[PDB]
RNA sequence: CGGAGCCUCGGUUGGCCUCGGAUAGCCGGUCCCCCGCCGGGGUCCGGUGCGGAGAGCCCUUCGUCCCGGGAAACGGGGCGGCCGGAAAGGGGGCCGCCCUCUCGCCCGUCACGCACCGCACGUUCGUGGGGAACCUGGCGCUAAACCAUUCGUAGACGACC
RNA sequence: UGGAAUGCGAGUGCCUAGUGGGCCACUUUUGGUAAGCAGAACUGGCGCUGCGGGAUGAACCGAACGCCGGGUUAAGGCGCC
């Protein structure tokens, strides 16, 4: 057993300087520091995993305090390897600067 | 202090650009920033190339400045710069860099096993040497 | 005119439109250095208009075509005669450059005239471009490269890959 | 993904294990075997979108896969709950596992250290980035 | 927009940004384009540009409505009296400027083109100055590829 | 406008705040700088105002 | 977990911009030897820049700010704060992820220090240009612990040298050990060479 | 100092235990020669697009069983002591011990484990931080502060002596 | 052979509110030393108008607005904010 996701940071939302589009998040992925290396990650699942006070169900498991918002990498962003991600619900702004899992599926390799 | 010089015949390793990883010979110096280089035996057309994308090697060919390609190719073969380059530690380090880059997942597993046993054998030997060093002082 | 990218050399031939008085007007030819042919044609009309009672309406372009460098693998010295408008007058200049192509030497002139005299390309008129033998070149910057045994090192090489890695354990070396 | 390729399962209880690809079923799901003795993955279906196909391939061209290992063979069988009902490994499945394992397993052991490779479980570690490495 | 430019842009049917039309050139029309010079990019299209402009973005003005040209019967019912019965006849009447260029061309609704992918240089100055306005001749085709 | 005739300001701004001392016993803010060459000695003492 | 940077030979404003962007991405950062930092431009014109900063003060109550910290670490700390949205909860959390030090106190003195080549003076300045030292700058605008920080730094480097000679000796034995067991590890060495891990 | 759980708060999903530094220069060996309280300088030998490389290194985990071949034997695990650390101090190493196993590592043989029938929050840091309690044994501790009263070195009242 | 091009459906009649302090910019321009001054022409604006950019701003630059998803742009930008 071991890790099976890549470490990404929730850098922020899509925005100009005075307008913020919260339906799209900008992810900084560890080791991806150019636009030419982001190709592997496009379309990959993304999981914002967090914990809450109340228990919740678990697929193939018993209830616990872990919750997740799913998403996926939709496209690259800029020249330094950021990717745009969309989630089934907009990420809460308390999640800026925290971990966003990037899975290794759907696999194209 | 300096040892390697930009001069007619100096063989330079191209580090980045369209011809990265290849050897060229400085055929002429255009100005402060560019040189006319040639790669007859390494697949580089005679062209202008900035010094920034060059790293000087220790090899110097002997041909006149601006001598046409027939003679840059001729001097390259006489000196066998191709086998001399692959004999340098510099070439081997480049080779070691890409052998590692192409390691398949199974290969990585086999290195992790081999490294595991090699490291233990060396460590156990290092321990014995240290103990013997204790007796000599004592 | 904008000196965008590397300029090209164009051969532009034009004439007055034929009329009953002069059914066969003479053909005028100019050397035009421009980004693209559309700009090349426009500049042609800007120059012949200065030298002849001619403009686009009363004349036509007979031929526009790039002039390829004849010895692109040879190193040459180019003398450029140009006039340009400064903030307080017009001045004729003569400048020298080393290149492989004549158009490359003219492009060096536009960057150079912009750098040293804050001259925008709309105020520069290249009058003449001549390849010059090493013995006739005047500018010491060009002449110092006329040394069959030229040799020089590359001191204090500055690390240009400064963000790969962005954080490193070892300080860069500048001596090679 | 060609027959004999070593795949990496990315999902399910078997995530991370390295299996041997046999064939693509008519429904398009992949048929793989652990083998059971090396990593405890039986003849099992899996989606190609959830496997990383490595460059490690074994030659199983001479392996005879039973014609009856089809999609309906692996389809889950409903279990009623009125307490709980548990899954029982049918005796046929065990016989089937040996038929395929007894051929592929000796072919695994022809490649040195391959069996140890298929015993180990894939994982990401410090400084290891998928976009950089070759599988 | 100044009153004289605003009228000329309406006669060309370019009432919106990145709208496109074909214009057959002559002393009358070339001088109109000079008036609206700062407001238009124009040039000479090639056979491929006429093709792709009319196939991807070709809409007919049928009974004063914008109907996509999804069938040949659409062209034949309106321009059939001029022997124009298919998209290929329409492309030939446009590209070669036939005797019925006017009818076939007014039938085509002004092409609604997207923003130029890859950006512009400078929409506020002429093409020959390094901008985008005015006549760029055959270079219009490069623009059409990125906007169509 | 400027004040007509000049005059030095009243009081020193160097003794602010003009508040009640937080300590009753005088505190030695700075002891004399130690000179190692000198023999060991004390540098302060407490007396009462008779 | 933590990113420990060494302040010697870095240009003040360039390190802060990089350090500011790291803490805004949620990364803890420690910068040591903030007195070793450099600023481009001769020393006198850098001194003048700070002395002008010292003149800024609320005319009616100087105790209300600005606060003119004299320690090199706090100067650098205030410079990183200048590049953050420090009046929002988000930027204050980022500012808590930064620790700045004069000298190298424990536990970072026994840990490896990274450098930022994009802020290094050797990389970013022309060799002829003049530059200042944040330490001398700090010492001459009221900083009071230049000598003690250097005196303690002298002790640290002395110990580090002892540790290093211990490390060089362990390397000599490693090379000698590899020769002794060269026979037993030949097969394992080949695997490493075949895949580039040994050259 | 040494058992179960109950809440609550979270983020995290291997570790790098360190020369000083130069950058028109470096690094490592060599101490045969010169100085010092093993360290420094010289000579010489090697590297220098840093390979004694952070482009790096270390650790690497499916578990068990059976018998082999390499590796170890100066070995792994585990109760008592002496140096050692102060800028914001070390669950490192060293010596004993009575114990404790020849398995830990590498390549093979041998087969087995819920093989849960394609599917998510999996995998650590985790005896995490904080709050209540319930137990359960060992060794210990039995104070101040504020009010009130008094003083006047103090004082609008608080405060202060 | 509806006699240039281009574009567009036109014509016509009653009843009619608010307004009748304006102000600004390119260019032209009168008075004045000049003025964020007073007075004109043309066009376009603000007024009545949000929106991206010019840190900030009636007018500048871009572009004008039904409630949305995707893509691409303008003017402007890309050390960190
Ligand atoms: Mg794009
Ligand atoms: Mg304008
Ligand atoms: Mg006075
Ligand atoms: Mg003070
Ligand atoms: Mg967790
Ligand atoms: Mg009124
Ligand atoms: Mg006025
Ligand atoms: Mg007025
Ligand atoms: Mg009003
Ligand atoms: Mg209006
Ligand atoms: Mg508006
Ligand atoms: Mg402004
Ligand atoms: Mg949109
Ligand atoms: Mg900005």
């Amino acid at each position: 057993s071991g890790r099976l996701w890549c470490k990404a940071i929730f850098a922020g939302y899509k925005r100009g300087l005075r307008n913020q589009r919260e339906h799209t998040a900008l992810l900084k992925i560890e080791g991806v520091y150019a636009r030419d290396e982001t190709e592997f990650y496009l379309g990959k699942r993304c999981a914002y995993v967090y914990k809450a006070k109340n228990n919740t169900v678990t697929p193939g498991g018993k209830p616990n305090k872990t919750r997740v918002i799913w998403g996926k990498v939709t496209r690259a962003h800029g020249n330094s390897g950021m990717v745009r991600a969309k989630f089934r619900s907009n990420l809460p702004a308390k999640a800026i600067g925290h971990r966003i899992r990037v899975m290794l599926y759907p696999s194209r390799i | 202090v300096f040892r390697r010089f930009v001069e007619v015949g100096r063989v330079a390793y191209v580090s980045f650009g369209p011809h990265a990883g290849k050897l060229v010979a400085i055929v002429d110096v255009i100005d402060q920033n560019r040189a006319l280089v040639d790669g007859p035996c390494t697949r580089v057309r005679r062209q202008a190339m900035p010094f920034k994308c060059m790293q000087l090697t220790d090899f110097i060919l002997k041909f006149p400045h601006s001598a046409r390609q027939k003679y840059v190719r001729k001097a390259w073969e006489k000196a066998d710069i191709n086998t001399k380059w692959a004999a340098t530690r510099w070439a081997k380090k480049i080779e070691a860099r890409e052998r590692k880059a192409k390691m398949t997942d199974f290969d990585r597993y086999k290195v992790m096993k081999a490294k595991k046993m090699r490291n233990r054998i060396i460590k156990n030997e290092v321990k014995k040497l240290q103990r013997a060093a204790l007796l000599k002082a004592s | 005119m904008k000196a965008s990218g590397t300029l090209r050399e164009y051969k532009v031939v034009g004439r007055c439109l034929p009329t009953p008085k002069c059914r066969t007007p003479p053909l005028y030819r100019m050397r035009i250095f421009a980004p693209n042919h559309v700009v090349a044609k426009s500049r042609f009309w800007y120059f012949v208009s200065q030298l002849k009672k001619m403009k686009k309406s009363s004349g036509e372009i007979v031929y526009c075509g790039q002039v390829f460098e004849k010895s692109p693998l040879r190193v040459k010295n180019f003398g450029i005669w140009l006039r340009y408008d400064s903030r307080s007058g017009t001045h004729n200049m003569y400048r020298e450059y080393r290149d492989l192509t004549t158009a490359g030497a003219v492009t060096q002139c536009y960057r150079d005239m912009g750098a040293r005299h804050r001259a925008r390309a709309h105020s520069i008129q290249i009058m003449k471009v001549e390849e010059i033998a090493a013995s006739k070149c005047r500018r010491p910057a060009v002449k110092q490269f006329h040394d069959s045994k030229i040799k020089f090192p590359l001191p204090h090489r500055v690390l240009r890959r400064q963000h790969k890695p962005r954080f490193t354990t070892k300080r860069p070396n500048t001596f090679f | 993904i060609t027959p004999g390729t070593i795949l990496i399962i990315l999902t399910g209880r078997h995530r991370g294990k390295r299996v041997v690809f046999l064939k693509q079923l008519s429904s398009g799901l992949l048929l793989v075997t652990g083998p059971l003795s090396l990593n405890r993955v039986p003849l099992r279906r899996t989606h190609q979108k959830f496997v990383i196909a490595t460059s490690t391939k074994i030659d199983i061209s001479g392996v005879k896969i039973p014609k009856h290992l089809t999609d309906a063979y692996f389809k889950k069988k409903k279990l009623r709950k009125p307490e709980k009902e548990k899954y029982e490994i049918t005796e046929q499945r065990k016989v089937d596992q040996k038929a395929v394992d007894s051929q592929i397993l000796p072919k695994i052991k022809a490649v040195p250290q391959l069996q140890g490779y298929l015993r180990s479980v894939f994982a990401l570690t410090n400084g290891v980035y998928p976009h950089k490495l070759v599988f | 927009v100044s009153p004289k430019v605003r009228k000329v842009l309406q006669l060309l049917r370019l009432r919106q940004i990145f709208n496109g039309t074909f214009v057959k050139l002559n002393k009358a029309s070339i001088n109109m384009l000079r008036i609206v010079e700062p407001y238009i990019a124009w040039g000479y299209p090639n056979l491929k540009s006429v093709n792709e402009l009319i196939y991807k973005r070709g809409y007919g003005k049928i009974n004063k409505k914008r109907i996509a040209l999804t069938d040949n019967t659409l062209i034949a019912r309106s321009l059939g009296k001029y022997n124009i019965i298919c998209m290929e006849d329409l492309i030939h009447e446009i590209y070669t400027v036939g005797k019925h260029f006017k009818e076939a061309n007014n039938f085509l609704w002004p092409f609604k083109l997207s923003s130029p992918r890859g950006g512009m240089k400078k929409k506020t100055t002429h093409f020959v100055e390094g901008g985008d306005a005015g006549n760029r001749e055959d270079q219009i085709n490069r623009l059409i590829r990125r906007m169509n | 406008s400027h004040r007509k005739f000049s005059a030095p300001r009243h009081g020193s701004l160097g003794f602010l705040p003009r508040k009640r001392s937080s300590r009753h016993r005088g505190k030695v803010k700075s002891f004399p700088k130690d000179d190692p060459s000198k023999p060991v000695h004390l540098t302060a003492f407490l007396g009462y105002k008779a | 977990q933590v990113l420990v940077l060494d302040g010697r030979g870095h240009l003040l404003g360039r390190l802060a911009a990089i350090v500011a962007k790291q803490v805004l991405l949620g990364r803890k950062v420690v910068v040591v030897r903030c007195e070793g930092i450099n600023i481009s431009g001769n020393f006198y014109r850098n001194k003048l820049k700070y002395l002008a900063f010292l003149r800024k003060r609320m005319n009616t109550n100087p105790s209300r700010g600005p606060y003119h910290f004299r320690a090199p670490s706090r100067i650098f700390w205030r410079t990183v704060r200048g590049m953050l949205p420090h009046k929002t909860k988000r930027g204050q959390a980022a500012l808590d992820r930064l620790k700045v030090f004069d000298g190298i106190p424990p536990p970072y003195d026994k840990k490896k220090r990274m450098v930022v080549p994009a802020a290094l003076k050797v990389v970013r300045l022309k060799p002829t240009r003049k530059f200042a030292y944040l330490g001398r700058l700090a010492h001459e605008v009221g900083w009071k612990y230049q000598a003690v920080t250097a005196t303690l730094e002298e002790k640290r480097k002395e110990k580090a040298k002892i540790h290093y000679r211990k490390k060089k000796q362990l390397m000599r034995l490693r090379k000698q050990a590899e020769k002794n067991v060269e026979k037993k590890i030949s097969k394992f060495t080949d695997v490493l060479k075949t895949h580039g891990l040994l050259v």
